[PDB]
């Protein structure tokens, strides 16, 4: 029978196609792709960054 | 923890900043090689570092930080995030998790939805690690495997695919959110070898892993049977996907759907000139009269039908083989009506017979300076109008 992976592929597909007829699920899906570092992550970034220049 | 390897230098040739930016790059890599991975564990969108992917990484260099460099530097931070990513790979695999026994290679042509796909699996109790990066050119990939089958783990590789053109679309937006697209070599690069390197990893592994695909022009049809990924993803040889795409991205930025950043981006370090210099036109004539030209393509049975239309004014009755047009010497300079015009080429009616210009030369557009049905000189770039009333 079906491993695990193969049915959250399978999922995964579902959501793809949930996708092409919901706009706002599409939107939060990509909004969540595109966000970037969190301004928490990016403070520690920036503390990085700037004890580590040449 | 050190990197698991040297990063690999690219030649940036004259281009100091790119040249800078890379060494950059590779000192932070290789110096905060512990604080890196221990960000991107406990404070990225990561699953607490089990979603492993080279453009995550990327999100942790400073020269990447703001938007409108992310297309400039990506080639020369890419290296450094990737070996990153092969450390990462490997500190998880380290985690002694005996209930976690699956791992899951993600790939395809960027703009496919690959990532987003991602996302939209939901983090199982027996998933290990979830890997996306290209499998096109899968040495990488082999040693990355080999891990996983040393400590018995199920392997999985999912090939997400999707046309070229449509997946181009995809990657405007992209661009134009987020500031970082892809260019038309790496995607025909990808979507053209693709198949080679889903071959190359059956043939050294076998049955033990499991590769699969996704089609998005299906609506997401899942394919379950090797032998019918590797057909889904037959979508052309190399020079055909990038002959298309060259063509696709020139006609959007000259029709005004791309800003010229946009097509910057896309275009990449292609010469456009040299793509467009190899498209083929044998099976192929313009048929002009009074009304205007019509192109006509030929079927293997010798019957021609009509592709495109298009109206001009002032046109005598002709017929034109355009796979039998002279190629343009530079230098030299020709005169004459032209007859048909594409993204890729200009056809012009000398005096000694039909004479094939590229569309584009060094890159100054010389396809945007004549119209069809215009009596011009063209010479190197120089254009004249011939046009006269006596």
């Amino acid at each position: 029978q079906e491993s695990n992976a193969i049915r959250m592929i399978k999922e995964a597909c579902e959501k793809n196609r949930r996708m092409m007829t919901d706009e706002a699920f599409r939107k939060e899906v990509e909004k969540r792709l595109y966000a970037g570092p969190s301004p928490e992550l990016l403070a520690k970034l920036r503390v990085l960054w700037a004890a580590n220049k040449e | 923890v050190k990197l698991s390897s040297d990063i690999n230098l690219r030649d940036f040739g004259n281009n100091e900043y790119l040249s800078s930016v890379q060494d950059e790059a590779i000192r932070f890599a290789t110096e905060q090689t512990d604080e890196i991975l221990s960000l991107y564990s406990q404070h990225a969108d990561t699953e607490g570092g089990r979603y492993v992917c080279a453009d995550t990484f990327k999100e942790l260099f400073p020269a990447f930080e703001n938007k409108e460099d992310r297309a400039t530097v990506n080639n020369a931070i890419h290296n450094s995030a990737a070996v990153l990513s092969s450390t990462q790979f490997d500190e998880v695999l380290k985690r002694d998790e005996p209930q976690k026994k699956e791992v899951i290679f993600v790939t395809g042509i960027p703009g496919s939805g690959a990532t987003s796909t991602v996302k939209n699996m939901m983090m199982q109790d027996t998933t290990k690690l979830l890997f996306e990066g290209q499998l096109a050119r899968p040495q990488s990939a082999f040693r990355k495997i080999e891990q996983c089958l040393e400590r018995n783990l199920e392997v999985t590789i999912v090939a997400v695919s999707m046309r070229a053109e449509r997946a181009s679309d995809n990657t405007y937006k992209r661009f134009n959110e987020y500031g970082r697209g892809a260019s038309i070599g790496i995607m025909a690069d990808i979507q053209a070898n693709l198949p080679d390197g889903l071959k190359q990893i059956r043939d050294k592994f076998g049955d033990a892993v499991k590769i699969v695909g996704i089609n998005q022009d299906r609506n997401s049809e899942f394919i379950d049977k090797f032998d019918d990924v590797i057909k889904m993803l037959s979508l052309g040889s190399q020079e055909q996907i990038l002959g298309r795409l060259a063509e696709k991205i020139q006609s959007d930025f000259d029709s005004g759907k791309i800003s010229r950043e946009c097509f910057n981006q896309a275009k990449g370090s292609m010469d456009l000139e040299s793509v467009f210099a190899k498209k083929e036109y044998s099976q192929q004539r313009v048929v002009t009269n009074s009304k205007g030209v019509t192109l006509e393509t030929k079927s293997a049975n010798e019957l021609w039908s009509k592709v495109e239309q298009i109206p001009v004014t002032g046109m005598k009755a002709g017929i034109y083989l355009l796979g039998q047009a002279k190629k343009a010497e530079t230098g030299q300079t020709y005169s004459g009506e032209i007859i048909y015009k594409d993204a890729a080429a200009v056809f012009q009616k000398t005096k000694n017979g039909l004479v094939r210009h590229n569309a584009t030369h060094n890159e100054e557009r010389l396809a945007k300076l004549v119209e069809i049905g215009q009596n011009v000189s063209i010479g190197s770039l120089i254009v004249k109008s011939l046009e006269y009333s006596a």
